[PDB]
């Protein structure tokens, strides 16, 4: 989800 | 005595629009369950949690992100979700500021149980976490950097120039905490993590190799990157044989500060690794060989609730003074080992 930690 | 923190108030900040994100509120609950189960708890002396004041914040962070994140705590969902989108990788509740407060003095008050002489090493299950925090931003699911901020609360109660190490071993390279110290040759900062040439989190070559320290700081910043590799126990084992400990040796830290996530772990979602339970007591067992075994875990990462719940148990196990429980790397460890061992033999005779 362009969530830089989550990789989403 | 081993004293360990731990406060359920902590569990309030959480995610009002992703239930399933991973900084789940569980994790602290699911550890100190665990610690429960094991038998580990009743051996400890337990530290009481409180609140950092604003005071102690602005030992690492600045005023105005103070008074951003504090400001949160009356924001309506809308600009807690515009708020929250500021910064890389944060999700904000009107609990998260007393939950990063209760974090950070928990660890506090467990520094100064053991520089007090009343425990000789601690554990603090807390949340959210702090290493990618910065002084004058949040970050990665982080507000205020806990485990800096303890250095520095640890040395205002001893001596300003205390020298403290910080092992990194969440799988996440603590780029906030490589900053606030980057120029400290008071506090010297050890991180392993997953680096892919920049394509893992926090995707900046400021966690490359050859980021040694600044000025006075130079050689006291010793970055251990990961690449091409599942890496686990052999890998760890082998950066803290050949690196954290000889470094470690002769920094001659009067405190251990980990910061210590738990998503290098076998099963973790995020850090695809396979460190054992086993793997960090070892760890663990081996920096009670520092600071006359005066060490301080903090909980960071680590989002496989099982997975984090039995590393975390074997690491307080350590503590406690149990004994340790019962292969060649991967080349690309070799590679990156060889690497740190390159850039810090200038400053590290331990290396030469
Ligand atoms: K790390
Ligand atoms: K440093
Ligand atoms: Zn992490």
């Amino acid at each position: 989800x362009x969530d830089x930690x989550f990789x989403k | 005595i081993t004293g360990l923190v731990y406060d359920q108030r902590m569990m309030l900040h959480h995610n009002m629009w992703d239930s399933h994100h991973p900084e789940l509120p569980q994790r602290i609950s699911r550890i100190f369950s665990r610690h429960e189960e094991l038998r580990l708890l009743s051996r400890c002396h337990r530290i009481p949690a409180r609140l950092a004041t604003e005071e102690e914040l602005a030992l690492c962070h600045s005023s105005k992100h103070i008074s951003i994140i504090k400001s949160s705590e009356h924001m309506k969902p809308r600009d807690l979700n515009r708020l929250g989108d500021e910064y890389n990788s944060i999700f904000i509740s009107n609990e998260s500021y007393t939950c990063a407060l209760l974090a950070a003095g928990s660890c506090f008050n467990s520094a100064q149980a053991i520089l007090t002489g009343q425990v000789r090493n601690a554990v603090a299950i807390v949340r959210p976490p702090g290493h990618h925090a910065e002084k004058d931003t949040a970050c990665g699911f982080c507000f205020f950097n806990t485990a800096a901020l303890t250095a520095r609360y640890a040395q205002s109660i001893t001596r300003e120039s205390l020298r403290v190490l910080i092992v990194d071993w969440d799988v996440h390279h603590g780029n906030g905490t490589q900053h606030i110290f980057e120029e400290d040759d008071s506090v010297l900062y050890i991180s392993l993590h997953r680096y892919e040439d920049g394509a893992f989190f926090p995707n900046s070559e400021d966690a490359n190799y050859d980021k040694v320290g600044l000025g006075k700081g130079r050689g006291y910043n010793v970055n251990i990157p990961w690449n091409g590799g599942k890496m686990g126990d052999p890998e760890y084992m082998a950066a803290f044989h050949h690196l954290v400990m000889p470094i470690a040796r002769e920094f001659a830290p009067e405190l251990v500060l980990v910061s210590a996530g738990f998503d290098a772990a076998r099963g973790d979602p995020l850090g695809g690794f396979q460190v054992t339970p086993e793997g960090y007591a070892h760890l663990t067992h081996q920096l009670m060989s520092l600071a006359a075994g005066r060490v301080l875990i903090i909980l960071e990462g680590g989002y496989n609730l099982t997975s984090i719940s039995e590393s975390m148990s074997m690491c307080t196990s350590m503590l406690l003074g149990d004994s340790p429980p019962s292969t060649p790397l991967k080349t690309s460890a070799t590679v990156s080992i060889n690497n740190v061992l390159r850039a810090h033999a200038p400053f590290w005779s331990s290396l030469r």
